[PDB]
Formats: structure tokens, C-alpha cells, sequence
């Protein structure tokens, strides 16, 4: 729908991820023994998901409202402010880890 | 109508005002550009229903012709009626122009910009102006030769 | 909605026609023609009017709001509460 | 002759009323009043809301006897339309279109009325965002949602339930992670408790469904994928679990406390359909199971007790069989049961208030419910008194 | 002396601050 590149955003974590743990967080009852690397990466990702899932619903409510505001450009120019706190926050978020 | 219409859309800002939103001063401004603006259209299209009319509620304006101290004279003059007119013209003319702007001076306090809002120009209000030396011209053409009759008192037997 | 509401209430007994008026009468919209569905519909708001009138004879407080009149060959449908007159031709089964 | 008054005045949208008692008074005028032991009593199929759709989730309201929520998961036949699907469907008069619809955007697992009011329905979704629905209102959009945080539910839900009275209540959900989490009807947008339930060196419990002692509030028992049953007290001197039960071998799948109450106190009765036929009937005090129901194998989805007979219950197989099943009559045999036709996967069971009739789920969508025998539906003293011995037998 | 309002609150539109992002995690 448009020539240009768009540099769309997303989030570093696939959902599929817990799913694995799940596996493991049924597999371990079933009396099936898994890698201890497996154990630990399944444990990191569900200690860990939380934060993944409140970022990614955080960033599409983001995006679907932006394009909100964008396909009525009269409002934009005052939710400037917001915009500009929001890109903020996503810049300071970013450089980290 | 229009005043109505105005309170409304300045109690909506100022809603807008007390949320303590960001950049408010800059869409006022737009937002007041473009309605005055549509004021302004508005208002050239009521002119030139009004002067259309002279060639809209109009009052009718009436002068007498009498005579006194055999002298034939006019209550009002016609001159009078010109300044009825115009008056009259005047307070069509105010009936949108005497709009309060729309705020986060005279000038600032309500809007007295929209004739140099006129989308065609000063025509718009020159033909309305034109209709009254259309109308008195006749009036004192028509007074004129009729008022000649009191030479016949000047001259006597 | 518009669409679908027109939708279920045709599709719910395979109406013959249904048109949505929301003003006094007088409807522009059509669902077999238009002269079938505009006049009767202004027919039927006059009537349903008087009807109104024949219940706030008995006491003014009251109001109609249903009003169905099922006849041996049609059986025509109309609720209004304040503007909303439906218009249902159906088998009188 | 108007041509945009008309078309204005409906594209604007004033039409709330209008299309809510146009809708309840049509299905009304459905009525053709024209002058010239089991059985099916009603099948609802609906085909715009149910085309290959899995029930996910059953309710009967307990203030209005005539109204059910049920819920669906998103539909793989498309993607793009509406994924979770609410239903209510109701028992006015017969229809084949449901009373009521309502979306969610994420997938919903479990939907419940509320005790507290008597029309907002509240429901538990896949994404572990609760959903509150105003039935009153005619909107499709949810009318309130959790926010998704790590202190809030961010598993799926896949039980939400209402405790207390009507002016006492408290909305407890369960996160299939295992946390417990209590908020109140007014606002859905803060916890007002929330704790992650753990057994023993802090591994929690990967609770799949609960049930409540009737009559009581507080002291919840759960169910496990792992294949557990437990006790936890919500407040008590100590909340999280409490009790480990021997429990059945597969994963638990249904679990229900006894409901009927009469001259005599089976209020401490539990009932747990796990993946394997065995509807397990066990009490509180005793830590091994009473009875075991074995017949066939392969997934016995979920169990309910009737709320008027005390010693009869019913499940409902995944290969497409219902069978009720009674306690002082049998108890190797089921004293009911039926099949719906095609052998379809049905899901869900639900016995309405007061009993007398049952719903049942399906994979297809295809609810279906119908009544029960007079001559078992109603119970006595004598059967009190005979479960009561009956449970004296071992 | 009456004193107007300065700059605006700018719109920076998302493309240029997603690809500024875009060069920061790249050289970082």
C-alpha cells in the first residue's frame, strides 16, 4: 500500500516461546527428565514473559492509536505532547538489555 | 444562532483548556482562522441577500412631504432616510460582524476582521453600498421636480 | 446498524419486506417498490397517529408501544415509541 | 419529500432502544397465534455465530432462570472476522437466532453472569484479560478490561466466578499460571487481591478449573493440569494451598463441590472429571478418592451436580455421549444417558437452576438442552437418607 | 511588549524517530 520502507516496531520475543515451557511445565510432572538448559531457558521465559507480553500489547495499543491520531491529521498537532513523551520513553527504553 | 453556536464551541475549549492539554494557543488560532473564515462567507452571502432586497428582515423607512409658512419642506429629509439606511445596513451588518472571538482588545474581545475576510473582495460590500445611491438618487430625482411646484407661492398674483 | 439489522429482521421469518423508518411516516425507503412501501407506511402512520390518540383517550399517560393486526390474508407489524414505525407483510400463518 | 433528513437520521445512531426492544418483541412475534429418562427439548445451532466453532464455556444466570452466556475460542475458518465469540441465548420463546452476541479481541476460554448485578456478564479470555459485558446496553465492543500487567492475570483464564451476596460479593479469578486474583464489579481495572497459589518449594499449581463449598465463602478448591486436586483457603490465618489430595492419575479437568442441600450436611463433597473417564467422587476430609467411575476411557471432559438432587450428577463424554448419573440408584451404571446425533465432540455440561433440564456444549457449537425424567428428576428424604448410608458403605 | 507564543509543540513524525532507533541499535 506504500512505496516506501516502513520501519515498523516490534518486540524482541517470539510467543511461542512459553508455549516450550509449558511443554516442559507438563513434561517435568510426566516423569520425562529434560536438559538442565532446557530447564533453566523454560524457567527464564515464564519468569520473564510477563514483562514480553505487557510490552508487546503496550506498543500495538501504541501503534493502533498513533494511526488513530495520524488518519486525523486536524489532532495530531495537539497530541504532540504525548507523542513526544511516549518517544521518550521508548528511547530511553531501547538502549537497554 | 450564531451566538449560541459560539458559546458552545468556547465552552468546549475551555473543557479542553482545563484538562491541561499541550499546544492549545495554536489550534485556537487555526480553529479561529477557519470560522472566521466561514463568517465571513456567511456574512457575504447575507450582504448581498440584503442588497438584493434593497434592489433578510428589512424595516420600512417613510418621510412625509408638508408645508409650512407656505414652504413646501420634508419630515424627515431625505438625508434622514439615507442615515436610516445606513444604520439599518449597519446592524445587519453587526448582527454577525458583533460574533466574540474565541480565546485561550476591541478588536481581540469579538471579531471585526470579516471584511477583510471576504472571499470576493470589497465588491461584495461596494454593490450593497451602491443600492443606496440607487435608491436616494431617485427618491430626491423624484422629490425634485415635484418640490418645484412651490415656485408657485414665490410668484405672486 | 442499518444492514444487518434489516438482515434479521427479514431472514427471521423470510419476510416479504421490510424497510427501516425512523421518521413520521413519509419513507423513502423501498424493499419491493416504491409506491407499495411509501404510501401505505404514511397510511399506516396516520393511522397508527389516531391509534395513539384512541389510547390517551382512556388516559393520556398511556402509549403505544406494540401494535401487530394479524388478518386473513396479511399480518402487518408496527412498534412505535417515539419515531421507530416498523412495517412487516407477512402470511397471515 | 425528504431524501437526507431520512438518510441522516439513520446513519445517526439513536437506535439503542430501538433495536433492543425491536429485537425483544420480534422473536415475540415469532408466535403463531393464527385464527385460520431423557428427551431433546431445544437444539440451538446458531449458523452465523457457530459455523465450526468450539464451545468454550457454559452459565446459566441464577437472577434471570432463562438466560445462558457461552463463549468460543478464535475461529480457525477465519482469522480476520471477530475472534472471541459471546453468546446469550435465552428461553423465551423459540428462535433460532441468539438473544444477544458480544466480541472480544482476544480468544474467550470462560464466561460467567455476575451475582452481584443481574446483567453484566464477565468473562476470562486467552490472553488473561478479563472482559466485562453490559447486556442492557447494545454494544459488541467489551465494556471493561483488566490491564495486563505481571501483577494482574496475564495467563489464560480459565475460570472467573462471582462469591458473596449482593452486597458482600467479590470476583474471584483464576490464572492457569496460578494466580488468585479478587476485584469488584464497580472497577475491573485494579485487583483488589491478587497471589500467585503454591503447593510446596514455591512451585505453583497450574490450576485448570475451581469450585466453592455452597453456602460458603473463601476456602476455594482447584484442580491441576498436573493431575491434582487441592485445597486453599482465599484469606482464612493463611492463604495459598492447603490441602494435597492423592488425586486421579491424568490431568484434572472438571472439578465441582455438592450443591444440593437438605436435611443433612454433603456440602464437603467434590466431584473432579480428569482426561481419563474417571469422574472421581471424593469429600474434603478424606485424603484418598470414595468412588471411581469407570465404563470407557478417553477424556471425560467435565462433571456438574444437580442443585435439586443430592445424590445424582451428570458428565459429559468427549466422544459424544451424556450420561447422568445417579448415586442411590447405581453406582456402576449410569442411571441416564444420551448421545447427540452425528457423534459429535461435546464439551461443556451445565445444569440449570433448580435443575429440572441440562445444557450441554458441543465442539461443533451445537448446544443442546433438554429436561430429565419427573420420576428421577425430583428428590426425597428417602433419598437424602439412602445417599447418606450410601456413603456409610465404604 | 505583548509577548506571543514560541515554537510549537513539534510532530517528529514516527518514520525519522524509527529510524534514528534504527541507527542507534546498529552502531550500539
Amino acid at each position: 500500500g506504500r512505496t516506501g520502507n516502513v520501519l515498523k516496531l516490534k518486540v524482541n520475543f517470539l510467543p511461542e516461546i512459553i508455549t516450550l515451557s509449558k511443554e516442559v511445565r507438563n513434561l517435568k510432572w510426566l516423569g520425562f527428565r529434560v536438559p538442565l538448559a532446557i530447564v533453566n531457558k523454560a524457567h527464564q521465559a515464564n519468569q520473564l514473559y510477563p514483562f514480553a507480553i505487557s510490552l508487546i500489547e503496550s506498543v500495538r495499543t501504541y501503534e493502533r492509536t498513533c494511526e488513530k491520531v495520524e488518519e486525523r491529521n486536524t489532532i495530531s498537532l495537539l497530541v504532540a505532547g504525548l507523542k513526544k513523551e511516549v518517544q521518550a520513553l521508548i528511547a530511553e527504553g531501547i538502549a537497554l538489555v | 444562532t450564531f451566538s449560541e453556536i459560539l458559546n458552545r464551541v468556547q465552552k468546549a475549549v475551555d473543557d479542553l483548556n482545563l484538562h491541561s492539554y499541550s499546544n492549545l494557543p495554536i489550534w485556537v488560532n487555526k480553529l479561529d482562522m477557519e470560522i472566521e473564515r466561514i463568517l465571513g462567507v456567511r456574512l457575504q452571502a447575507g450582504l448581498r441577500a440584503w442588497t438584493q432586497v434593497l434592489l433578510p428582515k428589512i424595516k420600512n423607512v417613510v418621510h412625509e412631504l408638508r408645508i409650512t409658512n407656505q414652504v413646501i419642506y420634508l419630515n424627515p429629509p431625505i438625508e434622514e432616510c439615507r442615515y436610516k439606511l445606513y444604520q439599518e445596513m449597519f446592524a445587519w451588518k453587526m448582527v454577525v460582524l458583533s460574533l466574540p472571538r474565541i480565546q485561550s482588545t476591541e478588536e481581540e474581545k469579538f471579531y471585526r476582521n470579516a471584511l477583510t475576510r471576504m472571499p470576493d473582495g470589497p465588491v461584495a460590500l461596494e454593490e450593497s453600498y451602491s443600492a443606496v445611491m440607487g435608491i436616494v438618487s431617485e427618491v430626491e430625482q423624484y422629490v425634485k421636480v415635484w418640490l418645484q411646484y412651490q415656485c408657485l407661492w414665490d410668484m405672486q398674483a | 446498524e442499518v444492514e444487518e439489522t434489516l438482515k434479521r429482521l427479514q431472514s427471521q421469518k423470510g419476510v416479504q419486506g421490510i424497510i427501516v423508518v425512523n421518521t413520521e411516516g413519509i419513507p423513502i425507503k423501498s424493499t419491493m417498490d416504491n409506491p407499495t412501501t411509501t404510501q401505505y407506511a404514511s397510511l399506516m402512520h396516520s393511522f397508527i397517529l389516531k391509534a395513539r390518540s384512541t389510547v390517551r383517550d382512556i388516559d393520556p399517560q398511556n402509549d403505544l408501544t406494540f401494535l401487530r393486526i394479524r388478518s386473513k390474508k396479511n399480518e402487518i407489524m408496527v412498534a412505535p415509541d417515539k419515531d421507530y414505525f416498523l412495517i412487516v407483510i407477512q402470511n397471515p400463518t | 419529500l425528504t431524501e437526507e433528513e431520512k438518510q441522516q437520521i439513520l446513519h445517526s445512531e439513536e437506535f439503542l432502544s430501538f433495536f433492543d426492544h425491536s429485537t425483544r418483541i420480534v422473536e415475540r412475534a415469532l408466535s403463531e397465534q393464527i385464527n385460520i429418562k431423557l428427551s431433546l427439548n431445544r437444539q440451538f445451532f446458531d449458523e452465523r455465530w457457530s459455523k465450526h466453532r468450539v464451545v468454550s464455556c457454559l452459565d446459566w444466570s441464577s437472577q434471570y432462570p432463562e438466560l445462558l452466556v457461552a463463549s468460543y475460542n478464535n475461529n480457525e475458518d477465519a482469522p480476520h472476522e471477530p475472534d472471541g465469540v459471546a453468546l446469550v441465548w435465552n428461553m423465551k420463546y423459540k428462535k433460532t437466532t441468539p438473544e444477544y452476541v458480544f466480541h472480544c479481541q482476544s480468544a474467550v476460554m470462560s464466561a460467567t453472569f455476575a451475582k452481584f448485578h443481574p446483567n453484566l456478564v464477565v468473562g476470562g479470555t486467552y490472553s488473561g484479560q478479563i472482559v466485562l459485558w453490559d447486556n442492557r446496553s447494545n454494544k459488541r465492543t467489551p465494556v471493561q478490561r483488566t490491564p495486563l500487567s505481571a501483577a494482574a492475570h496475564t495467563h489464560p483464564v480459565y475460570c472467573v466466578n462471582v462469591v458473596g451476596t449482593q452486597n458482600a460479593h467479590n470476583l474471584i479469578s483464576i490464572s492457569t499460571d496460578g494466580k488468585i486474583c479478587s476485584w469488584s464489579l464497580d472497577m475491573l481495572s485494579h485487583p483488589q487481591d491478587s497471589m500467585e497459589l503454591v503447593h510446596k518449594q514455591s512451585k505453583a499449581v497450574a490450576v485448570t478449573s475451581m469450585s466453592f463449598p455452597v453456602g460458603d465463602v473463601n476456602n476455594f478448591v482447584v484442580g491441576s493440569e498436573e493431575g491434582s486436586v487441592y485445597t486453599a483457603c482465599r484469606h482464612g490465618s493463611k492463604a495459598g494451598i492447603s490441602e494435597m489430595f492423592e488425586g486421579h492419575q491424568g490431568p484434572i479437568t472438571g472439578i465441582h463441590c455438592h450443591a444440593a442441600v437438605g436435611a443433612v450436611d454433603f456440602s464437603h463433597l467434590f466431584v473432579t472429571s480428569s482426561f481419563d473417564w474417571t469422574v472421581k467422587l471424593w469429600t474434603t476430609k478424606n485424603n484418598k478418592p470414595l468412588y471411581s467411575f469407570e465404563d470407557n476411557a478417553d477424556y471425560v471432559y467435565d462433571v456438574m451436580w444437580s442443585p435439586t438432587h443430592p445424590a445424582l450428577f451428570a458428565c459429559v463424554d468427549g466422544m459424544g455421549r451424556l450420561d447422568l448419573w445417579n448415586l442411590n440408584n447405581d453406582t456402576e451404571v449410569p442411571t441416564a444417558s444420551i448421545s447427540v446425533e452425528g457423534n459429535p465432540a461435546l464439551n461443556r455440561v451445565r445444569w440449570t437452576h433448580s435443575g429440572r433440564e441440562i445444557a450441554v456444549g458441543d465442539s461443533e457449537g451445537q448446544i443442546v438442552i433438554y429436561d430429565v425424567g419427573e420420576q428421577i428428576a425430583v428428590p426425597r428424604n428417602d433419598e437424602w437418607a439412602r445417599f447418606g448410608r450410601t456413603l456409610a458403605e465404604i | 511588549r505583548k509577548l506571543v507564543h514560541d515554537k510549537e509543540l513539534a510532530a517528529e513524525d514516527e518514520q525519522v524517530f524509527l529510524m534514528k532507533q534504527q541507527s542507534l541499535l546498529a552502531k550500539q
